[PDB]
Parts: C-alpha cells; structure tokens; sequence
C-alpha cells in the first residue's frame, strides 16, 4: 500500500488545529483623528460582538495594568 | 384465576393489533402532531369545527374524519390515498372533507413523497433505551366478570441495533443471517465447505481444506503462507473476533479508501459503519504512549 | 449566567493531542456519544 | 371487512384501541449497549369498575339534590376516570 | 482560613487563578505528545516492537490443549492451529497502519470541531457565537 | 430484494426524491413554532438575505413580513423591559435572538428597492423603528426615566444598528418631514451624542434624505436644526 | 492623510450617565471641562 | 456549494441572469474594497 | 474552583428562602 | 394553479468549510469563489461579462 | 421525555532478561550453535 | 471540609 512507515516522520495530528472557541471575533475599531481634533467619531462599532466600554474594559484589566 | 384473565387479554389483544411492515416517513415540521390530541395549528387552520357556529361541524367530527384519514394512509403509506376514497367512506359535506385532507396533506401528514433510498441515516440525542408506547386497553376485549384489577401488560416486544434498523424496520431476529456467501477453491472448481485456507501473499486466491492438506497449491508457495479461517461463522453484533479484525486490516491494506470493498472484505455481514468505528477505537498506540509518559 | 458559562467554558477540552491520540473519546463506553455518532453522516457526505 | 375504496380492511373500533397514554423510558443494562426496544404496553387503571360518560355531567346539575354518599360515589367516579385517562 | 480566602489584587493573573479560570485564558493547554523526543522515544518502542514481532517464524501453530475432545489422527487439522498466528498478524498490522488511523482520526476531529457552533446547543445558543454569526451576514 | 424494482417505479420525477422544496422547509418550519426548527429556518433566511436577496423578496413572495413581524413585536416588549436583569431563563434568550435574527433579516431585505416598498407601507415596523429610536434618544441625553442596564448593552448595541439602517432605508420615503417630527429629533439627539463613525454617517444621510422636498418659507423640519447641530 | 488610522489602543471612552446626581457631585464641572477642551481644538484647529 | 431545488414563477433562465447580475455587482464591490 | 461551587449552593439555598 | 410555478434549481450559495467570523479569509476565499461561479455560469449560458479578473 | 485495553498478547512476546526459558518454538538455534 | 465552614458562616453572618 502507500500507507508510510509509522516512524517517519510527521507523526502529530494536532499541530495545525484550531477550534472555533478561538476565532477571534469582531471588536471595535479605535480611529485615531489627528491630536487636537477631539470632536470626532472615534471608534467605529458597526459589526462588532461585544459593544465600546465593555472591550475598554477587557483591554484595561488584561493590558493597562500589564505594568 | 386473574393470571389465566390477562393471558387470554394478551392473546386476544395480539390477534386484533395492527402489525406494521412499511416505514412511515413525515417531515421535521410535523413533529407537534399526536393521533390522540388536538394542537393550536390544527384549531388555528380550521376554526369552524371549533367556534361552536354549526352542529355539522364538531370537535369530535373533526378528530374521527382525521383520524379516520390517517390511520388509512398509515396502514398502506405506498399508495396516495385519493380525495374520493374518503369522501365515499367518511359522512361530511364535502367542503369540509376536502379542507382537511388539503390540510393534512400540506403537512407531510399524509401523501408525503420521497424516495427514501436517497439520504442518510441519523441519531437523535434520545436513544438507547427502552421505549414503550403505552396506549389505552381496547374494550370489546375486557374480560367478563359476574377488589381492583390493574393490567400493566405488554403485547409486542422488538429490538434494533442501530437507527438505521430502525428506520428500515428490521428486528434481529430475521437479520441475524439473513443470506451467506460462497467461496471457492482457486486450484479445483469445487466450493470449500465451512473452512477455507486463505493465502497470505495473493490476498485474493483460498484453497479448500485437502488441497491444502495434499499440497495442491502452486509450487513457490510454501504450507506458512496459508491460514485458515471459517466461512459461517458470524459474530453476535459489537463482537469482532481475530479472524474478523485480521479480514479488515488486510482489506484497509488492499483497498485504501473503498470502503464498500472493505466491508465485502470482511464477510458482509457487518455494516460500513461498524467497520469503520472499529478501525478508529483501536488501542493502536495506547500502550507505548502511556509508557514513555 | 454562571451555569451557562461555564458549560461553554468546558467546550474544547478533548482536543489536545492526548485526547486525540489515545482512544478514550473515540470509545463507545463514553455515556456522551456526539463524536463517533457524526460518522454516518460525515461518511455519506464524502468529507470524512 | 376489506373495503375497496381504500383496499384496506375493516374491523370493529371495539376491538382497537382508542389513544395512546404517553410514553415510558428507560436505560439498557450495560453502558454502551447502544440498542433499542421499542414495545407496546395496554394499561387498564381498575379493569373491574366500567367508565361512563359521568365525567361530563356539570355541576350545576346533580349538586343540591343529592345524598353525601351519593356526592362522594359521583365524585369517586369522575375522578376514576379523569385518573385513568393518564399513564 | 479564618478571615477571606481569596484576597484579591491587581495582577490578574493571579486574581483569575484564585477563582478557578485559570488556564481559560491561554489558547491551548500544555501536553506531553507535544516534544520531539517523546516522540522519538514512542517510535523507538514502535520500531522495536516490530521488528521483534517481524523476527518470528511463519509456521506457528499453536497446540491448545482442549485438541483431545477432536481426536485428531495425524490425517485431520486441528481446527485452532492458528490462533496464535492470527493474533501475531494482526497486532503487526494494526501496529504498520498507525499513520492511516491517525489521518482518519484527524480528519474526523477537524469535520467535527468546524461544526461546533453549529451543531452543540450550549455553544449556539450562548449571545456572543450568535452575535458573531448575524455579524458575518450583515448584507 | 426490494419492491422498489417494478417498472412503475422506473418513472419518478426528480423534483419530489428529495421531499420538500427548501424554500417551502423554511416557510413551514417557522409556522410550526418548535424552536429547533425557528432557530434553523432562520439561519437559512439570513444566509439567503444576504447571499441571494432576489429569491426571497418581499414582493415575490407575500405573507412572508408577517411571520417577521410575529418575530419582532416582542422584541419590542423585551426593549421595554431592558433596563433591568430580565434575560434570567433561556427561552427569554432564545425570544431575544429570534427577534435580532429577524431583524437583521429584515434590513439585508430593505437594502433592495421592492423590498423597501414593501416595508413603507406597514404602520407596525415603521412603529417599532420610532420606538427604538426614542429608546436610543433617552439613552443618549441621559433622561431618568429608563436607565440602560449596562448588563444588556451589548443587545441594546446591535439593536441600534439594525434599526437605523432600516431608518436610512425608509429615509427616503418619508421624504418632506413636517416640524414636529420624531424621526428628526430622535436622529438629531443621536447626532449630537454618539461617538461611532458608521452611526455618524448614516444619521447625516438620514437627515439629508429626510428634507427632499421642503420649502424655505412653509414651517418645515429644517427648523429642528438648532445652532448646536449645525456648528456640529 | 484621507483616513484615520486604525490603531491598538482605546481611544476615547463614554462617560457614565447613571450615577446619581446627588452623591456625585462633580460630574457637572468635568463636563464642563471637557466642552471647554472641545472648543479650545476647534478654534486651534480652524 | 450548495444547490436547493425551489419553486417561483420566474424561470431558469431569468433567475441564471439575476444571479449574474447579483454576482457580478458583488465581485465588483469586494474590488472595490481593497 | 471549589470554593466556587459551595458558594452556587449557598446562592440556591438564599433563594430558597423567603425572608432572607 | 392560479399562479403557474417552475422547477427552478436555485443559485449556488457560498459554503466556506471554517468560518473565521472575521473579513479577511473571507473576502479571500469569497472573491474566488465569486469568480469562479461567475466562470461556470458564462460557460453555461450563451452570453460574456466584464469587469471579470 | 470500563476502558478496553489492547490485548497482551504475552504468549507471543519473548523473556527479555533470560532468553533461555521462552518456548522452543521462539527460541533461536544459534546460541547453542544449531544453525547449519 | 473548611471551604463549607467559611461558606456558611459568611451566609449566617449575612442573614444575621
Ligand atoms: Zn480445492
């Protein structure tokens, strides 16, 4: 048969696996409009999961008290 | 006394029970109906035999002609069941008629047409179990009688391996070798009888037991290269033997992906499924993963 | 709310490597069948 | 009886039964003993007491014309058959 | 003990870990099967087994001891003359098609786990896999 | 071996081996009211709303809007009573989804020139819409009377969306809005409060739609424009 | 430049306007402040 | 992909030219994209 | 992870009373 | 029938085997199967496109 | 409304640290110098 | 053990 040896090399099944419960789902946005320019849209929530303040939050717990 | 009352009341209640032979086949949207019930769809898509207007049109005329219509088709589900048939059987207006069978036709209820040697078999979440279908005790049936007397009896048993089994309608007790197979020896045109001597190097090419005893087989192959396997013997379901399991290593080896070929390799009598579950659950390589950690 | 989360949470768990390459979720003593019982359906599809 | 209209045979409702009283479930002996055992059961809730169609009889009807035992015995028996229509 | 038995602070790390979500921030877990020389040794052992199993001789019946029921009189053939054969052939088999078992198993695992948000309740049903499924659709 | 092998079965049409026509499978299938079948049928909706809007237009196959709508109206009921912890049992969650799903439904479908027709002239969505826009109005000057539960945002979030989409639609069918107009102040109040770009962008084509045929001198809704929106 | 750059960080964030007037008591004056940052940009700005 | 037997009042050749006119619109806006 | 069960235990046993 | 109906078997619709949830695959994979059907399609009925790359 | 282990199949295998007690069928005849 | 002690004196001082 063609079937190979199976002690040659790969011989891992899982290494290119990836499940669904980690697909990284649609966020917000964060435009970046200039430096004096305060009156403007700044993010850009239109097919997004999870809504603004709620992803403010999981990057401040999880990035902005990295430090 | 009572014991000999429920063994007449079982037997006769077994003479008069619709056996079924052909599989009924309703759409996933039909799923809210009961032969026994009314359901809101049904009061909803005729509200006249409800809303008390006419005396023509009660609840109870209503369930007798749909059921009247049903278990007619069910009892002959090939045929179409014309319009007119009922109307010659049933006593309403024929507007009326005409109304519920559109209405149960609609739905799959009846007159559903497939081909079902076109799709798939499944399993649902429920399954393996036991499954009984209590329905009330037929009168005319009861015994005579000139302290209680409950009656909890069972009628007719059967038992499926697999959905498909089920779907087809067919009961181990028939299906448990049902046909058989012939082989025969590659050196003498005779058929070999309960054994045959299988060539471990042709793969294709078996003997019959004295032409391997007097060594009638070809002169480059040696007494080692043949083993002997039976022909009748099959295994109760969920039991593979060596035998078996050494037929469908040797199939995978010859033909890689023909899975129809694998499971003729192996005798047959074991569905594509089961082979391939019992190549996937092997122990292959437990042994020596375990050990390393 | 917790209930639910942590169903989900408990998701992906036999898909490691060693779950995979051993044949305990591929065994039909498991009470929960939802792996092998695709197999009719994934070998009528001619995905497999 | 085999009518022709249908082709399909006819014999008195009596000895059919009438409607089906739920289901019942349970679980193999083994794990893994993926079968299954489809069976028919009759269930006949005090076979010696005969049903009427006292189960439709208003109120409004019996009641303030009646002895207490003759209250409780029409009691009794609406409840037997209301109790018998279950499992 | 006595007092709280938590005492949450700001790492995260560690206020995750003592209420239980530990490891369900990481994208997958840490295995064994994942080094090379675990898998050099699982094929060392793999390849010794086969060789010891390929060194035995062809003509290996095996005398069973229940042959006295079958009075065998030199002419007739033990009907369990092969057993021990059977068993040889068939784990050196099974232990030759390890790399076809492993492909039909992979390819069943990738077939089942592209369909979990389609095919297991409590991950359909939860808000954010229904969100991100409308959300792929926007027109 | 089977009875299938007699010549009258030697002409079957191809049109029944299957069973059932998957566009009547769904239609069926939301009439039935088992949610396994709803929650199917409407992902199949969807995918065709967005991947093949032509088959199913509002048009060409009528008494389809009134299943959405039997779908929406208590999505309504739930909005009303989101300013709360009020999604605790699963078929509340199942409603809620059902309800975005056939909303999101609808707006692929308003995006199509029949469909939109279709959609005008139905005194209920056009209803629903104005209701959640005084929702959304009330969320942003920040009234009292209801409090968004920030538990539920994220539903609220997408809600918003959808709807307003639907409004840019429909923008161009109420086209000469009158002074007292709640379209317009709604719209106006979101403007003036939303930070999001694509919701920005769709407010100003909503408004601009909305003043098609106006005169200057007859009290039109150009005098809802204070001096705030324009420096704006 | 005719687009605003995508970036990683948050870049503004709502203000929440749910807590009660009478307890906190200094929100007023941050709004104030901020419509003031407002103007101060535009008019640097144009 | 995927093919659904179905039934309108329109016939195989007008809905293979909507279908190409849909398509077609599609791929010209996913262009227009990048 | 344990701690958080009896605590789910003690949630449903406040929810079983009345006047708690 | 009132309104005369046809068997008409309808449009291929886009059937990606891992949904990412996000643009990027999917307009890939979507941009060549939109070509592709639009391929299939001209070879079947008498008639050309443009824009086609 | 039990793990089912591969089979041991020790009959087969050979005595690993003294090799002079398997079966003579799995013994080899070249220790003893039999081969020719 | 000591996890149901902590559980349920916290829940008694609660209700208490
Ligand atoms: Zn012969």
């Amino acid at each position: 048969s063609n079937i190979p040896d199976p002690t040659l090399p790969p011989t891992e099944m899982m290494t290119r696996f990836l499940h669904p419960n980690w697909y990284a789902l649609p966020t917000t946005v964060w435009l970046k409009y200039g430096n004096y320019n305060s009156w403007a849209p700044s993010f850009n929530e239109n097919g997004t999961v999870v809504d603004s303040t709620t992803r403010g939050l999981i990057w401040l717990e999880r990035i902005g008290y990295m430090d | 006394n009572y014991e000999q009352e429920a063994q007449k009341l079982e037997e006769k209640a077994l003479r008069f029970l619709a056996k079924q032979t052909h599989p009924v086949i309703i759409p996933s949207f039909a799923s809210w109906f009961d032969i026994s019930k009314i359901h809101e769809i049904e009061k909803r898509s005729n509200p006249d035999f409800f809303n008390d207007s006419s005396r023509f049109k009660t609840p109870k005329a209503y369930k007798d002609t749909r059921n009247f219509i049903i278990n007619t088709y069910r009892l002959s589900p090939y045929e179409y069941l014309t319009i007119t048939a009922v109307r010659r059987n049933v006593a309403m207006d024929v507007a009326s008629i005409v109304k519920i069978h559109a209405f149960l036709e609609k739905w799959g209820l009846i007159n559903y047409q497939i081909d079902p040697r076109t799709k798939p078999s499944l399993i649902g979440p429920s399954f393996t179990g036991h499954f009984q279908v209590v329905l009330d005790t037929p009168q005319g049936l009861k015994p005579f009688l000139p302290k209680e007397f409950p009656v909890n009896l069972t009628i007719k048993k059967n038992v499926y391996d697999s959905a498909q089994d089920f779907n087809a309608l067919q009961d181990e007790s028939r299906n448990s070798r049902q046909i058989h197979k012939v082989y025969i020896c590659h050196t003498c045109g005779n058929e070999s009888i309960n054994v045959r001597y299988h060539n471990l190097r042709a793969r294709d090419t078996n003997l019959c037991s004295r032409c391997f005893q007097e060594g009638h087989f070809g002169a480059n192959f040696q007494s080692s290269d043949f083993i002997r396997l039976e022909n009748n013997g099959n295994s109760v379901k969920k039991n593979w033997s060596d035998q078996e399991m050494l037929l469908l290593l040797e199939g995978i080896e010859m033909y890689e992906d023909q899975w129809e070929k694998i499971a003729d390799h192996v005798g047959g009598h074991k569905r594509v499924e089961d082979c391939i579950e019992k190549f996937l659950s092997l122990p292959i390589e437990d042994n020596y993963i375990r050990e390393v950690v | 709310s917790s209930k639910q989360n942590e169903l989900v949470l408990q998701g992906d768990q036999y898909f490691n490597e060693d779950a995979a390459r051993t044949s305990d979720i591929y065994s039909n003593n498991n009470n929960d069948r939802s792996l092998m019982g695709n197999i009719s359906l994934l070998y009528s599809q001619g995905r497999l | 009886l085999r009518d022709a209209y249908t082709n399909i045979l006819h014999i008195p409702e009596s000895t059919q039964s009438t409607t089906v009283l739920g289901w019942r479930r349970s679980k193999n002996d083994s794990p893994s003993d993926t079968s299954i055992v489809y069976e028919t059961v009759i269930h006949d809730n005090d076979l010696n007491k005969p049903k009427t169609g006292l189960s439709e009889i208003p109120k409004e009807i019996y009641e303030d014309v009646v002895d207490e035992d003759v209250l409780r015995a029409i009691t009794e028996q609406q409840n037997f058959e209301k109790c018998n229509e279950y499992i | 003990s006595e007092k709280k038995p938590i005492k949450i602070s700001a790492d995260f790390n560690a206020k995750a870990k003592s209420l239980g979500l530990e490891s369900k921030f990481s994208n997958a877990t840490k295995t064994a099967l994942g080094d090379p020389d675990t898998e050099i040794r699982i094929s060392a052992r793999i390849s010794n087994r086969i060789n010891e199993l390929e060194r035995l001789p062809a003509n290996l019946g095996t005398y069973s001891l229940d042959d006295c029921l079958e009075f065998i009189t030199k002419d007739d053939l033990s009907s369990r003359m092969d057993t021990f054969k059977i068993k040889a052939l068939v784990e050196l088999k099974s232990l030759k098609l390890l790399t076809k078992q492993k492909s039909i198993r992979q390819k069943l695992i990738n077939n089942v786990a592209s369909q979990a948000h389609h095919n297991i309740p409590y991950l359909r049903d939860s808000p954010f896999t229904a969100a991100a499924q409308r959300s792929v659709q926007i027109r | 071996y089977s009875l299938a092998n007699f010549n009258v079965f030697q002409s079957l049409p191809k049109e029944t081996a299957r069973g059932v026509d998957d566009l009547t499978r769904m239609e069926m299938a939301l009439l039935s009211g088992i949610p396994e079948e709803i929650k199917w049928s409407l992902k199949k909706y969807l995918t065709y709303s967005n991947k093949a809007p032509y088959m199913i237009s509002l048009r060409t196959l009528p008494d389809l809007l009134p299943l959405f709508k039997t779908f929406i109206l208590p999505l309504e009921r739930i909005v009303e009573g989101l300013n709360k912890s009020s999604i605790c049992d699963s078929k509340a969650m199942d409603s809620l989804q059902m309800g975005l799903n056939a909303l999101l439904i609808l707006r692929n479908l308003a995006q199509d020139t029949d469909s939109v027709q279709i959609l005008v002239k139905d005194r209920e969505i056009k209803s629903f819409i104005l209701f959640i826009l005084k929702k959304f109005q009330c969320v942003a000057t920040g009234d009292n009377k209801w409090q968004l539960y920030e538990g539920n945002a994220t539903f609220f979030n997408e809600l918003t969306h959808y709807t307003l989409d639907l409004m840019e639609a429909i923008s161009s069918y109420i086209a000469p809005a009158m002074k007292d107009d709640h379209y317009f102040q709604t719209l106006v109040s979101i403007l003036n409060y939303t930070k999001d770009r694509y919701m920005v962008i769709s407010i100003l084509r909503s408004l601009s739609r909305l003043l098609v045929r106006s005169k200057a001198n007859e009290e039109s809704a150009a005098d809802n424009l204070d001096h705030k929106t324009l420096s704006l | 430049q005719t687009n605003p750059v995508p970036v990683t960080y948050p870049t503004d964030a709502y203000i929440p306007t749910y807590l009660p007037d009478d307890k906190v008591s200094n929100l007023a004056d941050l709004k104030k402040l901020i419509e003031m940052d407002s103007r101060l940009d535009l008019y640097l700005t144009r | 992909a995927v093919f659904d037997l179905m039934t309108s009042p329109f016939t195989q050749e007008e809905v293979l030219i909507k279908e190409i006119d849909f398509l077609k619109n599609k791929l010209l806006d996913l262009q227009s994209l990048q | 992870s344990k701690l958080m069960e009896c605590v789910n235990d003690a949630v449903q046993t406040l929810l079983q009373g009345d006047d708690k | 029938s009132s309104t005369p109906l046809n068997w008409v078997q309808g449009p291929a619709i886009f059937h990606m085997l891992t949904s990412p949830y996000t643009q990027d695959e999917i307009i890939n994979h979507e941009m060549n199967f939109l070509k592709g059907r639009l391929l299939e399609l001209q070879e079947i009925t008498g008639k050309k496109i443009t824009g086609v790359n | 409304n039990v793990k089912k282990e591969f089979p041991v199949n020790l009959t087969i295998k050979k005595n690993v640290y003294d090799s002079a007690q398997d079966f003579n069928a799995l013994q080899d005849e070249s220790r003893n110098s039999r081969q020719i």
